[PDB]
Formats: C-alpha cells, structure tokens, sequence
C-alpha cells in the first residue's frame, strides 16, 4: 500500500474516536506525471511503506522505556503525548491500499 | 464509569486495556484526593493535579502500564524527587 507521516501539535484529546486520521482520501500526494517507471514508483512505495513499519514499531517501544519526566498513554497508532499542557503529539500513519 | 471508551469489545485488544487501567489510575488519583481534600484540590482527564501555593508548579500524573505513579515540579532538586516518588 501507502503510508503518510503526519503530526499536529492541537491542544488536547481524550480516548476518544472520530474524523481524526485520512479519510477516504488516504495521503493526498504527488501524481507523479513526470514519466518514470511505474513498477519502481511501485517499489519505491513499498519501501517508504516499510520504512514507517519500522519507525513506527521503534518509536511503539517507549511504554517499556524510560518512563521519567515524561509521562505518555501509547496505543496502536496512536502514541498522544504531553510534554507540555500545551501542545499535542502522535505522529499517525495510514494504509493507502484499501479504496478501489 | 461504563467502561469509559472502551464498553464494546471487538475493537481492539489494547482497547480494554487502557480502558481497565485509565479506570484504576482514576480511581488511585481519586484516593489520593480524597486523602488531600481530608487533610486540607482539583483533577484533570489523564490525571490528578494538587496545587502547593496559593496564587502552574508540582503536577504528578500516572504510570498507564505499571505501579509507581511518576510526577515532576517544574524546577530544580533532580534525584530527590525520586526518593519522594518511591516512598
């Protein structure tokens, strides 16, 4: 499929669940016209997919880390942090591949 | 106090996870105020806060996946704090 790294420093927000991640609309990007190898775009994706798989899975390790002046609640993609009771965190992903 | 966020299962195994100890934290955060408010307060969504002036400083929140609540005043005094967190 297709990832999107995002963040957004907002001011707060509970356990909750609504209109938050991509839509339908999975990662607006570059229609990439310029002519190129459509399997290496393919490839490419592939890759990029596979490196958020893994910087999400090291950045996951942080419940069993560290847990001193910093205190955080860690979910499945979502890893909503306060360092300061002003801005927000967790960095979210998403899987481009599930809209025909 | 239905299993706040979580009530429905098959959501997600996490899910009832946080939900069970998000649950404990707040029950623990209430104690803890209950002792405060009969010694002499206020809390918040993730976790409790107790002012020490009368006017910001001293907020102390909760470990989600383990014992040993942490806390942190914003200041000076590193390593002692510890001591205060372990007792």
């Amino acid at each position: 499929g297709s990832a999107y790294i995002k963040v957004s420093i907002q001011k707060q927000a509970p356990d909750i669940g609504d209109l938050g991640t991509v839509n339908l609309f999975k990662r607006p990007l570059p229609k990439s016209k310029p002519g190129s190898p459509h399997w290496q775009t393919k490839l490419e994706a592939a890759q990029n997919v596979l490196l958020c798989k893994e910087i999400f899975a090291q950045l996951s390790r942080e419940a069993v880390q560290i847990k001193s002046q910093i205190p955080h609640i860690v979910v499945k993609n979502q890893i909503i942090s306060q360092p300061f009771p002003s801005l927000q965190l967790s960095i979210s992903l998403c899987h481009s591949s599930d809209d025909k | 106090l239905v299993e706040r966020a979580m009530k429905i299962d098959h959501l997600s195994i996490e899910k009832l996870l946080i939900d069970s100890v998000h649950a404990r934290a707040h029950q623990r955060l209430q104690e803890l105020k209950a002792i405060l408010r009969s010694f002499n307060i206020e809390t918040a969504l993730p976790a409790l806060i107790v002012p020490i002036l009368e006017p910001e400083c001293l907020h102390i929140f909760v470990d989600l996946h383990s014992g040993m609540f942490q806390l942190m005043l914003y200041g000076l005094d590193p390593a002692t704090l510890e001591d205060m967190e372990k007792s």
